[PDB]
DNA sequence: AGTTCTCACGCAAT
DNA sequence: GGATTGCGTGAGAACTG
């Protein structure tokens, strides 16, 4: 019977999870625990250690894409859903190759090893190839220009960029 | 029958495809109860079940968006160093001061309008993108402190959006 | 006809 | 009637035309 006292856990975090209730539930197992782990770094995204001895959604609309150092993504922007034919919750967490060109996957490698301490090239900007949701041609050229960061086995390269069209 | 259909393809092919899915939780349980504190103090063996028993503790403990606006703030201003400012139609008197406005306190963003804190050179890159619904423009803002030079752009079927009285420019600010 | 998957109870291992 | 991670396959949804 203990195999079932899972989904109890399951359920719990599902609720748990910050996400609309009308797809609440869309989430397959492995989702659920993909989201989960990829909310509670949000809790550390800036400080939930100690030690060292609203309505702001606006700009999201005028325009944020983060991205780790193991070939992952930390957060797709709250409005990466209507510039682009996909859902935030299904490559939140998701291998950034997942939705990048073939040819192209080459060139954002080398933007962490060979690049990387606020100096050359801090704020980096380049373009690449983009995938798309179809009325679509199935790629697109955003103009990504990140600005490196430390987030918080000790620390490693984060990516703190926002993406826009050509 | 079996030849191809069940043993190269019904359990190698599917040996391959299902296997991955008890080393991936495993890993995210792995993955999970790391970031989980009060997890990896026990004696030699993090138990992989507590892993996710104990995690709604965390999961429990801390609707819209997973992230705050704080965050998204602090966010976009890491990301680029992008404050929000919304100015009037006409008026030119900033309605909303950002709290990263970080490029210089409200002494100058609270009586004296956007034009106040830009340069007089833009006395037509500055009016002209006033009143497409979004405006594209890079304009001259001050607060040595006059080459910061900042690039604002801002404004399914929707006709309107129900929120508080905002008929004038919402964009942002980073420096290019 | 079609397919990939998710999800289910069952099995030999500690 | 008793419990641990982990290995199969198939009942069936759900993305396949």
């Amino acid at each position: 019977r203990h195999r079932d006292r899972l989904n109890t856990e399951l359920d719990r975090l599902a609720s748990l999870l910050p996400f609309p209730q009308d797809v609440i539930n869309k989430l397959d197992k492995l989702s659920v625990l993909r989201l989960s782990v990829s909310y509670l770094r949000a809790k550390s995204f800036f400080d939930v250690a100690l030690k060292s001895t609203q309505e702001g959604e606006f700009l999201l609309q005028a325009l944020v894409l983060v991205v780790t150092a193991d070939a992952l993504v930390f957060y797709a922007s709250s409005t990466i859903q209507d510039y682009l034919g996909f859902q935030q919750s299904d490559v939140i967490h998701q291998s950034v190759y997942e939705l990048i060109h073939t040819e192209d996957r080459a060139e954002f490698q080398r933007q962490l090893h060979w690049a990387l301490d606020q100096l050359p090239p801090e704020n980096a900007s380049f373009m690449e190839r983009c995938f798309r949701c179809d009325n679509s041609s199935g790629f697109l050229a955003m103009n990504f220009q990140g600005r490196l960061k430390y987030l918080h086995l000790p620390p490693q390269l984060a990516l703190f960029a926002i993406a826009t069209p050509l | 029958q079996s030849s191809a259909d069940k043993e190269r393809l019904a359990r190698e092919n599917h040996s391959e495809i299902e296997r991955r899915r008890r080393n991936k939780m495993t890993a995210y349980i792995t993955e999970l109860s790391d970031m989980v504190p009060t997890c990896s103090a026990l004696a030699r063996k993090p138990d992989k079940l507590t892993i996710l028993r104990m995690a709604v503790s965390h999961m429990k403990s801390l609707k819209p968006s997973f992230l705050t606006d704080q965050e998204l703030k602090h966010l976009i201003l890491e990301a680029a160093d992008g404050f929000l400012f919304i100015v009037s139609c006409e008026t030119g008197r900033v309605v909303y001061v950002s709290d990263s406005v970080t490029p210089q306190p409200q002494s100058e963003w609270f009586g004296s309008t956007l034009y106040d804190q830009v340069h007089p050179d833009d006395v037509d890159k500055l009016r002209e993108q006033l009143s497409g619904s979004r405006r594209s423009f890079i304009c001259r803002m001050r607060c040595e402190p006059h080459f910061v030079v900042v690039h604002c752009t801002g404004y399914d079927d929707d006709p309107e959006a129900g929120q508080g009285s905002k008929f004038c420019l919402v964009a942002i600010g980073r420096l290019q």
